């Protein structure tokens, strides 16, 4: 009998979910999680080789 | 003579310089690319097992 | 990735002393080079999606994303530099041809 | 005499703070002049505010004068002060033991009177498990940081003791 609830009766177990979670996305990354991720590339660097 | 004929051995072996140059940047492309292949994956796969590991 | 073998006292012998330096950094990041690409493999192991079918009770986020990656065109860089370095290679043959004959 | 409260003064100027979260500092066993010492230094620089919820740190104090017993517990209720704000809170804390080596030293003093068979040194033969029992409470778990500085007195500069 657990339609219309969604943890099972609990009336509680949200105060330290929360901060499991926040303790466990922050310790995952610091972004969205919920989207596919945009990359940024970079080249990289090169000088004056030629024969000075 | 001697000093002439080795001046022109040297003058012979001085392509290692541009091999050289070459091999570096050939090198440095392909360690770019797949520095970014295993950034993009490794992307992905964090995603999706931060939502697995949730 | 074919690379070209060389010796690497015929490398010294053929440096003159205002760029000897750069001789020993090229040296040094020819070797750094080898060495990240021998401790990093050729091509990342492409995950199946398996674990992440089975897995994920959410609703087509690991299917939306996997559509995604598929279909990534990720920039393979261009060599932009190694025409010149073929350039510089032909005019210093030209040149060391010439002293050659001279001598 | 070597300098370990002078050291941990200088630990608690320098980190706590410019320290973020809470503090605890548990006196045991050590000169009561210290405490008051530290006590109204604290209240000069504001990190213990007399008047207000801004107060940073949290003394627990069973010093030198104390009967073994009080010597011996004072540590497990600076422990359990600086747990909970480990685990019910999520901060980090910073626990502050001065002096550690007392509450070994009390449970010594209780061993004969428990009737138990000495150990080496005339300690208790429990010194090992008793000390381990209090210390793996002193540490940072996945639910909160604590940053401990125990100033651990030597007796007689004998380091094997
Ligand atoms: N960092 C220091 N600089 C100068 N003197 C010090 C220093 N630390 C200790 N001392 C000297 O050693 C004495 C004992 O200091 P204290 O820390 O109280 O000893 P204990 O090791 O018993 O805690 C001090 O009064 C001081 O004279
Ligand atoms: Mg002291």
């Amino acid at each position: 009998q657990t339609s219309g609830g969604p943890v099972d009766a609990s009336s509680e177990y949200q105060q330290e979910l929360e901060r499991e979670l926040f303790k466990l996305k922050q310790m995952f990354g610091n972004a969205d999680m919920n989207t596919f991720p945009t990359f940024k590339f970079e080249d990289p660097k090169f000088e004056v080789i030629e024969k000075p | 003579i001697d000093t002439e004929k080795s001046q022109q051995a040297l003058v012979q072996k001085r392509h290692y310089l541009f091999d050289v140059q070459r091999n570096n940047i050939a090198m440095a492309l392909e360690v770019t690319y797949r520095e970014r292949l295993y950034r993009v994956y490794k992307e992905v796969k964090n995603r999706l097992d931060y939502h697995i590991s949730v | 990735l074919a690379l070209k073998t060389i010796d690497w006292v015929a490398f010294a012998e053929i440096i003159p002393q205002n760029q000897k330096a750069i001789a020993s950094s090229l040296k040094s990041w020819n070797e750094t080079l080898t060495s990240r690409l021998a401790a990093l493999p050729e091509n990342p192991p492409a995950i199946d999606w398996a674990y992440y079918k089975a897995n994920v009770a959410k609703a087509g986020l690991v299917d939306d994303f996997e559509k995604k990656f598929n279909a990534l065109k990720v920039p393979v860089p261009e060599d932009k530099y190694t025409a010149q370095v073929d350039a510089e290679e032909k005019e210093d043959v030209k040149s060391c041809a010439e002293w050659v004959s001279l001598s | 005499g070597v300098g370990k409260t002078v050291l941990i003064m200088e630990l608690i100027n320098n980190v706590a703070k410019a320290h973020g979260g809470y503090s605890v500092f548990a006196g045991v066993g050590e000169r009561t002049r210290e405490g008051n010492d530290l006590y109204h230094e604290m209240i000069e620089s504001g990190v213990i505010n007399l008047k207000d919820a801004t107060s940073k740190v949290a003394l627990v104090y069973g010093q030198m004068n104390e009967p073994p017993g009080a010597r011996a517990r004072v540590a497990l209720t600076g422990l359990t002060v600086a747990e909970y704000f480990r685990d019910q809170e999520g901060q980090d804390v910073l626990l502050f033991i001065d002096n550690i080596f007392r509450f070994t030293q009390a449970g010594s003093e209780v061993s004969a009177l428990l009737g138990r068979i000495p150990s080496a040194v005339g300690y208790q033969p429990t010194l090992a498990t008793d000390m381990g029992t209090m210390q793996e409470r002193i540490t940072t778990t996945k639910k909160g940081s604590i940053t401990s500085v125990q100033a651990i007195y030597v007796p007689a500069d004998d380091l094997t003791d």
